[PDB]
């Protein structure tokens, strides 16, 4: 599954 | 979202038609580039599941990947029903994604002592299934992005971390993309003085060396 | 909609200028796309029958479908009445859809103890009768819908999922459908590989499989 | 609008730059199309009279229509000092029209109790001086309406009702004209369509039956 | 006199 | 009659 | 505008900027067409001295028109000062149009029991100079509105209005101008139908008569 | 000087 | 802006970015012409330092003109220095300018008892040097003002006044200016008309009195 | 951003939908011009660490720039991990980028007694990794800064300053390069003329002489 | 110095 | 490193 897309913070 | 009336009862508030509106935009325009999930989630802050899926069902265009997306969050909530077995009462799956439960049963569980926060399970949910749809709207493989004979480094290396975000790899096989890749597939100037800044330099170094090849 | 006044009197507050431009820019530019319906479902939350009418009546366009609309809610208005005889007093379905009821009296019963909430009752008539239109409105059969020789299988399946959103099927056919007519009408090469899938797949599966076609 | 002040007096509010800039705009590109009485209606809800005048006020174009408008509510307001001769004090006819009252005045008579709503009896005059533009800048009669030899009868129905609705003849009269002047008018196919329904059949019923003609 | 363009609701 | 446009939710 | 603080005291709430924006787009775009006054009227309801000259100095066009409206200030100030002979201090016609006088004298002025409103004194003197150069900006005599030989009376009326409301003759003259130009400035078939209908008709009956020639 | 601008209401 | 915060205490409000985005707007398109001082001043109602300096600092484009601001503000600074000689603390210059000072003690300062309104002298010192920027901006002395041969009489005043306005002689000056250089630079025929006025004649005289050359 | 309830508890709200298409228009029109970073500043007034995460997880382009971003946000938290030895609890650098702390913690620790500012030293770390951007997209060293044979001597010191300012030398260098290279880099005209000035000479004395030439 | 671009008002 | 963009106030 991918790691998703939020490249600061918490995700 | 919800809201503390005057009365003290916990109160809903619609989400506003300008930021359906700004969702609505932000979908039709950029199209599941990653930056949609960002927008999508501060657009969602503090949203029941209603607004959720008010949200989810005002995309009118990308019906196949909003069909992915109703996929993603069928098993995710089969998922839920299977490790939160049935004994204010426990919601189901189907009650988190606001297909079973009303906005007051959504409200009395985000509003419990404790609270059950549906609305923030049911957006990871979204959002899980949003990621598989920015992977697959991905245009190209990191793989297929390498710099031009007179392509700016610079535009090169956007080129490179908007497909390395898109392609969302776990954050070891990033790094190595990073270390090798991107050295690997610039041109033959910029990968020339790449090599000479050895295996440690920084993307800022990379981007200062190569800033007027 | 409802807000509580400063005197804890039960008062209305009215639709807003730009909620009303909104909901009519949606009619007018989206001409009963399937998504107009869950944005008017949007634009409308906590509305009292006389906002739904005010929704209703500055729809200046269309108005072949804003007749089909009213005489939905006059038969849904007249079903109310048969399965509610006459004996607050209980509003009949002409009070519901607000043409013999005042705003002060439907603010009574929205505001009831338990409440009557005819602003719920009316929309879902609306929104009945808004599903009618959007069948109508739907451009093509689902049987219609059949992908060109070069056309993207993602574009084939977004047309596909858009026109099953409008025609709106039960959900028993609307598998059937994306079982066997989503696979038949792919062009030859997608129809190739996504047989080879098997029966079980996924739309996620089908589209990767399809991705390079 | 009238306002509860924090210190529990009735307080005028102002409608706001963007409520006139809307009313403004409504008129200006609509230029009495039907919708523009349920836009009005909308714009100024709880309007004083002098909301009221204001909206009329700031209308730029059509100075034809206006001045008609001010014969229709001085004509309403000589009426109204008919029904009420003279004896809080009573308001005469241009005290609701806001000319010989002031904004106070007004605010008074509308917060009395019982409340003389001075801003809904002038609204009812300057909708009812509407009524007699819209009827006026209608473009066409419902007799001139009819359905061209290629025309979808879908885009006919469209400019029937349009036409119908700004013509706004009574109701009896309404469904005459929708029962006869609508398949009469309808070209030669339609025309043979439409009559095998008999005269029972609703308006989705013809549209239906039309639908691929 | 004109009855008024209000289709729906209480005109 | 149709079964409605709500992809997601209660309809 | 005022407000009341939630200490009670009255408390100067500034003129948003989008009223600001909405002000100067109106004065550089509608050039003293008549309905720049009763929007200027709308936009600054409840203006200090100060919002008031914050609205007039905002205009960056026009500045003869500006000058010619400070100097209608200064003489009704002048006129002021004349009629209120000097003895909360009294304000002078400075201090009324906010020269003189600072924010928080003319907060309490306008708060004072009786208020004295040198705001809306303010307002009726920028007002009374708008009148003149709305009526000098006016392109045309109400005597050089003719009808053109193919044009609709419609847009003659609207024409003959709109001029009638820039030159803002006494409504005698008015009724003069109405009952005699109006016919005798129509074109030779308009001129001849609306002879037939007496002196005694209404706009709308002219209108409608003449509403096929 | 002129009457002003005003068709409705008090002017 | 400060606001009182529900606890009683002195709070900041952020300039909102819409007041930004319009400041910004201003600053770009109408580069310094003088109704930008106007603006800046409304914009900058009640602001603190950081306002004003965050204002100040968004202004992308004019960074000549916004190093003279900066000269200007910290000559400004300077000579309050001088005439306050340092001893709530008392603010330096430094402080006033935002500079040296942090918001809680620019709001310490605005709030005081009697307040010290830093953000009002630093505004001063703003204004003051945009006064300067303004002047330097203006395209034409007024001398250079002419009218054209076949120019309207109001397009060469409204370049004068225009002009007169940039230029910002003292009050004297510019009473003699409009007195003699707009009567001697008018083109012949103006000219001719102006001087059979005399002296004495208002703008709004000469206007009129021109008006049809 | 952090607002206070009604039951006084310290509350997030959300950084609003048109702040954060503010911020992503600004960041894609103006890319790195430095006016960037006083945006950035005034538009994340008040925000917790998660506000300043979601303004920077919005920007979808710029990929390589947010890399650079995300490695000096990470140095710095380093460096604090470093400066701050672990022992409500104490922040690490990951605590207040946001990453290893919920936004209950975020708000926890900017309302404590006395607060731990996490929002303003992350937005400190993210405009010290802004001014890195800035600089590297500077697209001109201020030693290519030379006037061209006909430029304007204003248009020569907008781009100068802008140079400078993104260049963003120590203010002693920039003291140097005002009055050195500002006069070299002229024409040979406005080199003249400004020597002639002698090396006391302001900007707006250099601006003046040359505003002829 | 110049004086002001304040038509109106106190400057 | 760079002295940052903000020409007023206090950086």
């Amino acid at each position: 599954s991918p790691s998703g897309v939020f490249t600061f913070g918490a995700n | 979202p919800i809201v503390q009336n005057l009365q003290g009862q916990m109160v809903h508030q619609a989400i506003s038609p300008r930021t359906l509106n700004a969702w609505v935009k932000v979908v039709e325009e950029k199209a599941f580039s990653p930056e949609v999930i960002p927008m999508f989630s501060a657009l969602s802050e503090g949203a029941t599941p209603q607004d959720l899926n008010t949200m989810l069902n005002t995309v009118g265009g990308h019906q196949a990947a909003m069909q992915m997306l109703k996929e993603t969050i069928n098993e995710e909530a089969a998922e839920w029903d299977r490790l939160h077995p049935v004994h204010m009462r426990e919601p189901r799956g189907s009650d988190i994604a606001g297909t079973t439960s009303t906005l007051q049963e959504q409200i009395g569980w985000m509003t419990h002592n404790p609270p059950i926060p549906v609305g923030e399970i049911y957006k990871r949910w979204i959002i899980l299934g949003l990621n598989k749809i920015v992977r697959m709207y991905s245009p190209t493989s990191i793989l297929d992005i390498r710099q031009g004979p007179k392509e700016p480094f610079r535009d090169y290396v956007d080129r490179f971390y908007k497909t390395l975000r898109a392609e969302q790899a776990s954050q070891e096989v990033k790094n190595w993309m990073t270390e090798t890749l991107l050295v690997q597939n610039a041109n033959p100037d910029c990968k020339t003085i790449l090599k000479a800044l050895g295996p440690g330099a920084t993307l800022e170094e990379m981007m200062t060396a190569c800033q007027g090849v």
